[PDB]
Parts: C-alpha cells; structure tokens; sequence
C-alpha cells in the first residue's frame, strides 16, 4: 500500500479482532486479548459511509426513458436517436466503472493510513521505554499491566512513570 | 510484556478491482450494481398498466375487430405491446404520422371512448354497413369498431356534412380514413362520384383529400388502399367533416388525459398482483442501488443503466487472515 | 529552549465538502459557481439586441399593423421576444416551415427591409386595398405592412405575372400568402376564378398552390384561412410569381446578413445602457468563473450551466484556531 | 488526515502566524515569535494556483446555446432535443460536483503532507540533540539562540556543534 | 561502511503534466494520443472502397453520362466522394428524400445494376431516344444511363403500364423522374396530354404525380424541371408504373445487400495497395492507442477522437540526474 | 512529492542504477556498486502496467462514425446533430485530459511512496547499529561486508550479531 502498513511491515490481519477495523493485541502477566480502537474505527466508518452515500447521491434517479419509433423515411433521425442513446450509455458506463476503481484505490490507502497513524501514535508515546520488535509490535522495557496497557490504547501513557525502570532494563 | 498494533481480518471472499491491482480480496464491500428483477409486469406507483393484448397501438385506436374490446374508460401508468402484435391495421394503407401519434400517447394517462358521430343518427342518407374480408371477425367479414364505411344509398351519395363540438374539457383524438378503390368502376359503384373529395377542418387543422385511383399489388387480398388520419381536437373547438365520397367516417373518439412518467414498452411478461417503483420490459426492480444492468428501457424511478458486469465498492480492508 | 512546527489558522468560516467529510471549515477557498446577474438586457460585445416588442417573429416578418415599425436597416447580436407576444399572425392560417424560419433567423445579424414589388407600379390591373378586421390597427381594419391582398378590379382578375432579380448581394427572404375563402360565392367575388392557382418559382424553389374551399370554425371572427410561405432567394437568382387568384403578394422583402453567436431568447427584462460578454434571459453575467447556475440559455461567452447550488474549491488548510 | 499531522499529532493551527500556511514557533532566552516557512508555503501556493487554473482551463467557454421550437407534429424531435439537453446537463453537473469533491480531498491531504514533511525535516536535523515533547514541538538539550534557530528553519543546522553539550544535558 | 537508498535516473527528456505541476521531466512515459496517418485511402478489413470519381451519390445513382461506368456488380467497405463532385444531377430539379437515400446507402455493402425495364422491349408504343444538352457527353446531347425519357410516338402517347416483380431476393432500389415543361405548348408536343399524370405503386408505396407548368429561371440553360423519386422494393413485391405523360421511366435498377460498419466520406486522398483497420478522410491509422486527434470521421475500429494536442501518461519517476 | 522522498530528503536520482526504479548503493572495503531492488521494482511495474491497461480498456473501440446530410429545410435537425457531435467531443476531450492529469499525479506519488517505504524498511532493520547521515544514506557503526549488505537488501539483517561491536563504536 501507499503507507506501508497493511500487507507491509504489518504482514497480516487479525481474525481474532472482530469488533473493529484497527486495534491492539496485548500480552502481560495478567493475560492477553484483542481490543479494537473504537475512535479510529468509528471515524473511518463515518468517512466510508459518507463516501458510499456521495457515490449514490451524485447519480440522479433515472426517470422514465423508453425508445421511439420511426418510419422507413426517417432513418437519419433514427440513427441520430440511436447515436444519442449509445453515446450517453458509453459515458455513464465509463463514469461509473472509473469512479469505483478510483475510489476503491483511495479506500484501501485510507485504511492503510489509519493503521500507520495508529502505529505512530503508540511509538511516540512509548519513546525509549519499549523497543520495536517488528511486525508492528513493541516489547516493553518495564512491566506494563492492564492499567498501563489502557493508558497506551487511549492517549494517556505516562512516560516519566516508567523511565527509571526502563533505563535499567534497557541497560 | 508486549503490545501490538494490527487490523481486522475475516473469512470474506469478496473481491474488488483498483487502478493498480485487480482481484483484491477485502473484508467488507458494497455492491452498487442491480442485476435482479422479478420477471413480472407490475403496477407502477399503484396504477396498473394498459395491456393491448394481440393489438398494437394502431389496431387498438382504429378498433380492429380481432381484439377484445376494452372498457369505455381506462387509466394506466404505462402501455404494453406484445412482441408479436399480429393485429394492427387490417385494411392495407398508410397511417399518416403514426409515429407522432405514438409519441402523443406516451404522455397520456387515461382515455374515454365515446360516440362522436352516432351510427344510426348521423348519416341518414348514406349506407353504413360496409364490411371487408381483410378485417374479419369470427370468420365473418367485419370492419373497425371505431369507424364507419360510408357508401351510396339508393344509387346516390349526397354531399355529407357533419360537425362535432368538444365539450369534454379534454383533448379529443379523432381518427378517420380515406378509401382509394383500385379502378374507376368501383369508385362509381361505392360513391357515385368520380371527382370526389373529403374535407376535414378545425381551428388549427385544415386538410383536403382526393382519391387516387390505380390498380395495385394485393395486400391482404385487397387491391384498394385505406389511408388513416388523425388530429387532436382542443377543448372547445369544432371539427367539420365534408365529403362526397371515399370517407371512412369516425364513429368513436377518445377524450385524453395528460400525465407524466408514462411510456410504451414491448414485453412478453405477464401481469401480476404486485407493485413496483421501477418497471422494465423484462421485469420489475426493487432496489435502492444507483446502477442496474438489466435493461436500458425503464418506467418509473430506476437505477441508471450501464453495460458493466460488476460494480463493487470496497468499504473494509484488504483481507489477509494468514 | 523549544522550536515548534505548526500551520496557519484564521477567522474564516468558509466550508467545503469532500468525499469523506462534509462541512469542513477551511482557511482559504475559491468559489467556482457564478450565481449573480444584473437583471438587465445589455449590449453583447458592443452590439445592441433586436427587441420585437409586442410582436413575435411571425408578426414582425409579416408586418402586423399593431407593432411599432422598425427602421429600414437594423443590426443586432441577439433577438428578444417578449413572453406575452399577443401580436403575431392576425389572419388565421398556417405558417409553413415557421420553426425552420426561426432557425434561419438565429444566424442572421442584419436585415434591410426594401420594396420588392412596389404597391402602385406592380399590379396595374388588380385591386390592392384589401383589409380585414382581424388585422385591425387603431380600431380600423388594416392588413400586413409587408403584404398586399390582391382582388378583382372592374369585375376581372387577369392572370398576374411578376418577377424580381436579387441584385442585393445577400440572401433575400420573400414572404407571401395564399387565401382560402370559406365558400365558392366569396371565391368568385374576390378573384372571379374558381379554378384559381398560384405559382412561385426560383432556381431551387418550385411550388404550386390551389385554394381549398370549405366552411370552417371561426378563428378571430374569420371562417377563411391564409397560409403563409417563404423562401430564401440566393444572390443573383430570380423569383417569379404567377397567379389567377388567391395570391397575397409580397410588397416588402428582407435582405439578410449572416453572423455568428446570435440566437432568439424570451425575456421580460428591459434594455439598459450596459455592455456584457454573456447574456441570459434573466440578466447579464460579468464573470470569469467556469460554472454558473443562473440559466441554461446563454448568449456570448458564458460559464457552463450546472444544476449545483455550491461549487467551492478549497485552497487553504483545515481551519483549527482553538 | 491521510498523513496524521493536521488535526493529528499537531492538534490545532496558529492564528498568530499570518504570513504563511506552515512555519515555526520558537522560544529561547531572546524571546519568542512565529516565522512562516517561505519555501514550502510558496511551493504549495504555486501548486494550488495551478490546480485551480487547471480546473478552469479544462472547462471550455460556453458559446451561444439557445432553445429550438417545434410544431404540434414534431413531438419526437422536441423530446429528442430535450433528451439531449437534459443528458448533457446531467453529465456536466455530475462532472463538476465530483471534480470539486475529489480535488478538495486531495488539497487537504496535500497540506497535511507538507506539514508532516516539514516536521520530519526538523526531526532529522536535530537527531538526539532535542527531544520530541508532543504537539509537534522539540525541546533542545542545549541553548539555541536566534542564529541557532535560523539554522533549523533553513537547512543548515550544525549537529556536531552542540552534540557534546546536548549529551551532558541528556545525561 | 555505508549503504544508501535511491531511485533511477536517465537521460530521458519526456515531459508530462499533473494537476499541481506542468512540464515534469520523467524517466519513462507512454503516449496515448495517435497523431500519425499514412495519407492514403486503403482497403478496410480486406475490402476495397467504392470510389465515385467525378460523380456524387446522385450522379452515380441516376447514371450521369460524364462519369466512367462501373462494373455491373460491386462490393465495398466504405464510399468515397471527391470534394469537387461537379457531376451530379445534370437536368435541374429536386431529388426528393435525397438525404434519406444517402443514409440508406451508408448501410449497403453491394449492388447489382440490372435491367428492370428493357429499353427495346418495354415501351413499344412510345419514343425512347430523348436527350438533353444539360446532360451532355463528349459534347453531344445525352441522358442518364439508368433512365429513359419517354415521349410521344407518331403524334400519340398511349397510357403506358408496366410492372416488375422482385425475384432477386434482395431489396431493389428503383429510381424514376417526372418532367415539368415550362409551357403548355411543350407539354402537348412531348406528351400529347395536358391532364397528364404518373402513378407509381407497390405494397407499401403509393404516390401520384401531376405536372405543374410554369416558366422558370434557367438552370443549366433549362427552364424545365425534372423531379427525381425513389423507393426500396422489398423482396417478392411488385412495382407498377402508370402514366399518360411526363414519366422519366426507370431502365436500370439496383439490387442492394446490407452490411455493417460502412459509411460515406469525402476525401481527395488516393487509393493505394494497403490494408487498414481504421480509415479517415485524411489517411489510414495503424495504432492500438485509445485516442487520436487526426479526424472526427472514422471508418472501422478506431481510436476515439479528441481535441487534445498531447496525452502522455507517466510510467516512471521524476527524472533528477543531477 | 506527497511522501517527501523523491526530490525530497533524497535530492536526486542515480544514472548508474540502470536495472530498476529503486535500489541500493553500498560502499565497504570490498568495493562499491549499485543494486536495484527487484521486488519493489517488479511490483511497481506490475501496478503501473495495470494502470495503463485499465486506461486503454475503459475506452471502447470507436466503430464507424461519419457525418449526415440535411437539405435547406432541415436546419434545426442539422444543428441538433451538430450539437450532439460537439457535446460528446467536449466530454471525451474533458474526460481524457483530466484522467491523464489525475493518474499522472498519482503515479508520481506512487513512486514516491515506494522509495520512502524502502527507506523505512532499511531503517527499521538497522536500528541503532547505523546512523542516518542524510540524503537517504546510512553509515554503519560496524564493518559490513557484501554478505552483510545482502542481508540488508533482502529482509534478513541480523541485528544481534553486530550490536556489541556497534555499541563500542557508537560509544
Ligand atoms: C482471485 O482471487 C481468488 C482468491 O484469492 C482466486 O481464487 C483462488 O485461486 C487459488 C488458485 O488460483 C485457489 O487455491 C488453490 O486451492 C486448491 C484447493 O484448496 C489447492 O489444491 C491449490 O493448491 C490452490 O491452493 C483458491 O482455492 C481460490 N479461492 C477461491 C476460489 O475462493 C482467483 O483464482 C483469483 N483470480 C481470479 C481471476 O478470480
Ligand atoms: C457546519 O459547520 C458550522 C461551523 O462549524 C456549524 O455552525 C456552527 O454550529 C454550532 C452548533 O451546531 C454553533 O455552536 C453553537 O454556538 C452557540 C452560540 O455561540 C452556542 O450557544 C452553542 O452552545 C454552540 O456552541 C456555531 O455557532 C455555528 N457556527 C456558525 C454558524 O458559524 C454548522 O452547524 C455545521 N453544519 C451545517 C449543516 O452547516
Ligand atoms: C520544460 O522543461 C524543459 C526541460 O527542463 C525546459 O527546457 C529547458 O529550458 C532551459 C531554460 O529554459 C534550458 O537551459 C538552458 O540551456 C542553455 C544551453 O544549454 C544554457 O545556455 C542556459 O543557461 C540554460 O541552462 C534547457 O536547455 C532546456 N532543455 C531542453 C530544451 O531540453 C523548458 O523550457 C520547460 N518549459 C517548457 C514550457 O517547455
Ligand atoms: C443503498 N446502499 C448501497 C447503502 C447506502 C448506505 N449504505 S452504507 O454506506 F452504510 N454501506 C456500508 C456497508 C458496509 C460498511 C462496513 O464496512 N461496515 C459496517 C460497519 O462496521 C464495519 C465493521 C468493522 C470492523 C468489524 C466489523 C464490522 C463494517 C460501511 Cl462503513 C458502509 C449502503
Ligand atoms: C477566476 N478565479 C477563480 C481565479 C483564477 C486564478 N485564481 S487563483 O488560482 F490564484 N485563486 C487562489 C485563491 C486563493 C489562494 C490562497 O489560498 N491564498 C493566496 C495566496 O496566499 C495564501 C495565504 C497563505 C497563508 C497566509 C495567508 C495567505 C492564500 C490561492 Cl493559492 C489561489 C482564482
Ligand atoms: C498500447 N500501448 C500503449 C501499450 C499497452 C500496454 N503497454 S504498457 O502498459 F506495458 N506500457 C508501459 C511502458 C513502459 C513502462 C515502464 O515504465 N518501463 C517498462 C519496464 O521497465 C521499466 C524500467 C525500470 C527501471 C529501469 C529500466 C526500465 C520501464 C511500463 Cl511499466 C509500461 C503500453
Ligand atoms: C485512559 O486509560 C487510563 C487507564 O490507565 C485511565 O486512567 C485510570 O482511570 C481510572 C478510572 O476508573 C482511575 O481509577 C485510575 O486511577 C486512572 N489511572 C491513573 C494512573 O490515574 C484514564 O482515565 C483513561 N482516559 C480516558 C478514558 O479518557
Ligand atoms: C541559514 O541560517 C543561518 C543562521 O544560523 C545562516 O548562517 C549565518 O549567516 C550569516 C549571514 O549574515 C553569517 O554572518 C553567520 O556567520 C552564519 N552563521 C554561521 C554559524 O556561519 C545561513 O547563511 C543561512 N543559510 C541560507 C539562508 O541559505
Ligand atoms: C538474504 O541474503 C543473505 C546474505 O547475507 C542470505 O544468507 C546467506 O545465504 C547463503 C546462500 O548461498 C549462505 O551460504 C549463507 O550462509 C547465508 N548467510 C548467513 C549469515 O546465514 C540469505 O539466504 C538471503 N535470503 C533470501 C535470498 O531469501
């Protein structure tokens, strides 16, 4: 992808995370589990829902449209009516197929951006109290319980609280 | 202790296409292309269509005897012509501005078939039982239900002259015909006048017709021809018929009401006890999708027709459950 | 000591829409949709339009007596017809190929009204003061300013024959009429000939007309009819008029100049001392914007008409001044 | 946004910075102030101006376009003329509305990218001589005067000059 | 020891345009706009075109004597008319529904010119050597190769009556003419009947013609006029000609075959021993590109015409070799 | 660019790298040379080839399209036929020019993303065993031979192998 997270440095997805598009998996002495990031998932849901509604909205309701009849001495008019009907159909098929293709590419990049931004949010909070071990995972240089994990999932990780213990283990 | 950032995966097998890559499996997707119909003719916005059965538009308007007569007053939302409309014009000839008449009918939502010139009161000095084998009914020779073949009575065809004033408050569609015999012997036999003429006038219509006699190739075993004409009589206006021969006079006319969203379609589908907002010649569409690939001909509020086979928008993520 | 990276914010309340989000407040934006007009009829590229006043195109070309006569020579950039054009054809009948004539006028930028058949020199053996109450002027019966109603003189209507050679170097539009009396008594009274005919020929026009006599519903208190015809006489060509009755002869004709960018519009707006590059029936547009939602009918160099209510492109940033 | 800077890790904008879209705020013993980054702002201005001109350029001048008239026996031609006029209007309204919506999204992401790239330029120059304190701000581990600040705003920050002093304060 | 990440550069000078920036030099690019043609008329899908030479469509169909006669049977893929088609209709008049006839020919892929009414066997009581100076050939007066000018024989013009049954299995295009003399003296001299008429009937065609006599401006030194008519005779149908004067009778007719992808173009390019899938009036296109800016008129499978001067898509990177 | 690599922190391209769009230049005691990254280049080639094919595919084959003729009394029909032909030409010229412009911008950003992602892949592998010296180059804190270089070009760099030696040189 454009942002390198989905199918990138995070190789695969999580079937165990059923409640959201993006989230966290934690492991400490109290256990492990998946937790969807509700804020980013809901924001993405609102944006994607708006994108689909915009696509439907931009297409007007097709009111009644039937064919016309022409006698043997109106071939030119019949061919012009056919040329008009064929030409409009060419454009709308072209417009519809391209719009889906282009918006599909943007949607995948949009999800890729959200994963990367979520990863960067955690990295900036942890700083040198944890180490990047690849695959989008961090190994803490200190004990991090469920309360500490929740402070990472939301925006309130306390870096100065664990700096001393992390420094000793980082050595 | 560790914490990991990740994204959703599931067992979905939906695939979408992008500019850079085809056949991308995704966790969630939305179909935008409607391809399903019920295969039936339905009421549109609660109004049943007008089915002409074995008749085409020309056969129904002229009153071809081989079609089941309709009720005096009908209202509809669209008009259905069956593909093998074998019953149309039965006496050979030309239907002048027939295609224009169909276009007028496409914006009509109701008719009232009424007697404009009563059969036994309008032509006292003329013969009115003319029938032809080309318009047979139950094996017997017959004629159009809405027209009258006037011929000589007691060896005389007096100059006829009749008028009608439109007091219906709606446009009245008047149809008539001009007969062209294949030889002068028949022209004298039927109408007793060789320099015959027909005159039809209203406030905005003014035309004169003259028979053109010649032997012609047989069409439906008729060397003669019958030319058909029509005009829309505005509310309050008068139409005057004047002829000394060859007039195929109107008997029944139609008071027309104007509507919106109607049209004429060709279909072999059958009417059913159903209601729809979108009707196609193949069937009805019940959908809120922006596009459909079922048929370019639509009645009502319909998705836009496109040639595409698939229009699927991705909403979720690339699906990598490995 | 610190250094911070940041972005601009201001007090702007402009909002734009995106694919993912509506109602986004931004620091800077550009409107692309023109919605403002001055509500006046203006000169276009320095050329005033042709206003027909109470006349429509048919009334002006035929010379309806109830419209103020125009100057002999006019040049214009577009033609304005007032919505309630009560003055058009005043004697009932059909204007043959009238819509085609309007399309021809839409590419005309100038006319010269000149005498093609002088009134007191072209018809010495015919009567030329025929007037009708259907074309009244100041309460008195009158007739078209550009046409002459020829009738019998001293109980005789000799076969007339007149021609004109186009030496103007431009197309000459010639208009004439054919009168159809409601009965044979009037036909003999006016033209003394019952088998009357009119012949009009040029190098590329060849038509013959014959009166068709019948009583008709009264239109503007006239049971008669007057059919109007026209042709464009090419530079150097001759037109020949031949008739023994029923000819409503041309008196004035128009030498036409061809231009570009002109057309015919309907408007109740008033002419003003203004100049514009873009004129609509509602008013003039002074704009360099690519789109407008004022009117689909435009004259000149104009923004493209769209149905949208708002087309605002963001140039600046999302505005977060908190 | 797609790049996570605007309304992201940099929560809000600066009303005090009036002379550019992106820039710096500094604070040392000599005082404080805003300074727009002229290079990125001018480059963005050139690109955005070109985008608007392209949108206007692609739309041709609409020359004279009026209606036509048809008699009572030309309903089919009148409906075909109406079908042509309606169809073209449908497409151009569709084309215009979609183009603005799509370019609006790209413009916001373009500004988001410029803020992020400007932030990364400073981060790479400072390295470990300063620390990320969130909200797109850096706290120097050494004294940085106006001359030192200007070397950061342009591309000429001298990392080896302050490495020794920064190391002592970083401790 | 060091390792560096970088990207490709080369000596390319290709430039592309983007939304944000023009004139971007790139390492690799693809042209999508076809601007090259060979400047020749070629066979299309292995089938040579039909070149009319100095004749236009009207001249070829009527059989103008000044054009080289074609072989009895021809098949083609498109029809070429030379811009200065000086040879068309040679006797002045109107070609009724001529534009409709051209549209019919545009879907025709073959003709067989055959004798429908043999010259020395179909008109035994009529004169058949009428020629005119307006249709000269080698300085001598002549006439259309496909038509016969019938006139009186031995001071008599008997009522002629001839028919043809279509046994070709394909549509037969029948052309004929009606002559209108400039005065009654010539009408009696040529056809001996003043109340003359012509009747042409088939199963779906029924028209009657009457001469309209008047003196007219000279066109190609002819005050007379010749009106030309046509109809498509369906397989199995009969056409009957009936006249007592003024008939310009058919001699040769065309059996027509229907095809696809054909049309009529105007070009001064020359035929060459070449084959193409796409033909324009300027030359042939050998290209798989989606767009072309050569000509809006195309025959075959062609790139879509656009007004653009350049359509180059970047595939590689921005080129920075410094 | 949107991602800041091409004409960004990597100022210029390499004429010496002829076999790919993106790659590496290395320098150690055994010598130096260019090496294209075959995986990213081939993936980009597949995506770009698909983009061009999609553009060609969406445009239908233009079958036979010629003009029509009209007599002196069919000006309205002739103008309507001209209006149809002009209108379709306006839209297709508009559609073609915009599609190339929009896809051109996306293509350049696509290449910019690939360079940045390739750079981030190497940075995450090396961690603190090397230092960012600007212009997209890394200076190793340890001896890195051709075998060590190849472990960086592919995904198998052994960080623990050189951590001790790198720490001493990093000091
Ligand atoms: C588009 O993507 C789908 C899904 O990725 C492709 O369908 C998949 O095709 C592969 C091989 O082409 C199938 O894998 C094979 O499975 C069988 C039985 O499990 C195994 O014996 C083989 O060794 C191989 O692993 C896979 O089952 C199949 N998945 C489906 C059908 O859901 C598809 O081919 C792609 N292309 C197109 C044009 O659709
Ligand atoms: C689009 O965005 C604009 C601006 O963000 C919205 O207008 C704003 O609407 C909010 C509430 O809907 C207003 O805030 C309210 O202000 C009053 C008085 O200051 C205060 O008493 C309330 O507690 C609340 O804070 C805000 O003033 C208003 N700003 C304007 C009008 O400039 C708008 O509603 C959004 N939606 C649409 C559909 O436009
Ligand atoms: C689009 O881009 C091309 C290439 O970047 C531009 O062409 C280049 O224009 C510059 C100056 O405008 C030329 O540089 C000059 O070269 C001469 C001789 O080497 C030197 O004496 C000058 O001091 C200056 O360096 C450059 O040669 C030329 N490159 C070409 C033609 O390949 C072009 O101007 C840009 N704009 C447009 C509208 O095309
Ligand atoms: C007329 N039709 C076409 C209508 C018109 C309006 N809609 S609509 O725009 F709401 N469609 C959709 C359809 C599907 C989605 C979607 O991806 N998820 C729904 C929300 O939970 C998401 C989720 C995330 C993680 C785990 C489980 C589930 C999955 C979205 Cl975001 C919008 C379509
Ligand atoms: C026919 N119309 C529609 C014309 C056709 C040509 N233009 S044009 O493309 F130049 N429009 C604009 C209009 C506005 C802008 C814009 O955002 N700023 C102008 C430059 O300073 C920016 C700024 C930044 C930071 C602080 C203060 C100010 C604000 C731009 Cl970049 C282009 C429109
Ligand atoms: C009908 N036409 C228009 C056809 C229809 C199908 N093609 S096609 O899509 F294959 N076109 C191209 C044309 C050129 C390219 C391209 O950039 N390189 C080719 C592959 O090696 C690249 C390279 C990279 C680094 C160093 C050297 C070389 C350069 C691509 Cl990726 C696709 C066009
Ligand atoms: C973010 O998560 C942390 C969890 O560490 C929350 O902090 C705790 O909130 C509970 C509320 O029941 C308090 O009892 C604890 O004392 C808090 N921990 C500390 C260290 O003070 C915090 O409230 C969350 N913030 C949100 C949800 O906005
Ligand atoms: C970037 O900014 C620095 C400011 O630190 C500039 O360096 C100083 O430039 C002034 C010019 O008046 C000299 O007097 C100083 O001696 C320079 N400082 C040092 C440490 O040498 C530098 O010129 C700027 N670069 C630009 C504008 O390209
Ligand atoms: C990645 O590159 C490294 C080069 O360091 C490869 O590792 C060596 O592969 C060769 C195969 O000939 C072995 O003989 C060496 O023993 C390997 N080195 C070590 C340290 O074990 C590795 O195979 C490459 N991986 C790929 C190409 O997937």
């Amino acid at each position: 992808g454009l942002f390198g997270a989905i199918a990138g440095f995070i190789e695969g997805g999580w079937t165990g995370m059923i409640d959201g598009w993006y989230g966290y998996h934690h492991q400490n002495e109290q256990g492990s589990g998946y937790a969807a990031d509700q804020k980013s998932t809901q924001n993405a849901i609102n944006g994607i829902t708006n994108k689909v509604n915009t696509v439907i909205e931009k297409m007007n309701i097709q009111f009644t449209a039937v064919g016309k009849e022409f006698n043997k001495l109106e071939k030119r008019m019949e061919n012009l009516n056919k040329k008009v009907d064929d030409g409009f159909l060419d454009i709308w098929t072209y417009n519809a197929e391209l719009l889906v293709l282009l918006e599909n590419e943007r949607t995948l990049d949009f999800h890729d951006s959200n994963v990367k931004n979520l990863y960067e949010k955690v990295k900036s909070q942890l700083k040198n109290n944890a180490k990047e071990i690849g695959n989008g995972c961090f190994e803490f240089y200190h004990k991090c319980d469920n309360e500490c994990m929740e402070s990472v999932r939301n925006g309130t990780y306390d870096y100065p609280k664990y700096s001393e213990e992390s420094k000793l283990n980082r050595e | 202790d560790t914490i990991c950032i990740g994204y959703h995966a599931n067992n979905s097998t939906d695939t979408v296409d992008t500019v850079l890559e085809k056949n991308v499996t995704v966790t969630h997707s939305v179909n935008l292309l409607e391809d399903s119909h019920n295969g039936k003719l339905c009421r549109l916005k609660g109004i049943a269509p007008l089915q002409l059965g074995k008749c085409n538009i020309a056969g129904w308007l002229l009153g071809n005897p081989e079609c089941d007569p309709l009720l005096p007053v009908r209202s509809w939302s669209y008009i259905v012509e069956t593909p093998n409309s074998e019953n149309g014009i039965c006496y050979p000839g030309d239907f002048i501005d027939y295609e224009e008449l169909r276009e007028q009918l496409s914006s009509v939502s109701s008719f009232e078939r009424f007697e404009i010139f009563p059969k036994e009161s309008s032509w006292p000095n003329h013969n009115t039982n003319g029938v032809t084998a080309a318009c047979s009914h139950e094996g017997k020779s017959s004629f159009y239900r809405n027209l009258l073949w006037l011929t000589e009575k007691e060896g005389s065809y007096p100059k006829l002259k009749n008028s009608y004033v439109n007091k219906k408050g709606k446009e009245v569609l008047v149809l008539w015909g001009i007969h062209h015999p294949p030889n002068s012997k028949e022209q004298q036999n039927l109408y007793q006048n060789e320099n015959a003429y027909v005159s039809v006038v209203t406030s905005n219509y003014n035309r004169r017709f003259t028979p053109e006699i010649a032997e012609r190739p047989k069409v439906r075993d008729q060397a003669g021809r019958m030319n058909y004409y029509w005009t829309l009589l505005k509310p309050g206006d008068t139409i005057i018929f004047e002829a000394n021969g060859n007039l195929i006079a109107p008997m029944y006319a139609f008071a027309l009401s104007r509507g919106f969203g109607s049209g004429i379609i060709t279909s072999n589908a059958s009417m059913h006890e159903c209601n729809t907002k979108c009707q196609t010649p193949l069937g009805a569409i019940n959908s809120s999708l922006p596009y459909q690939n079922i048929h370019p001909v639509t009645i009502g509020e319909c998705p836009k027709y496109v040639r595409s086979a698939k229009l699927r928008m991705v909403t979720g993520l690339r699906n990598i459950p490995s």
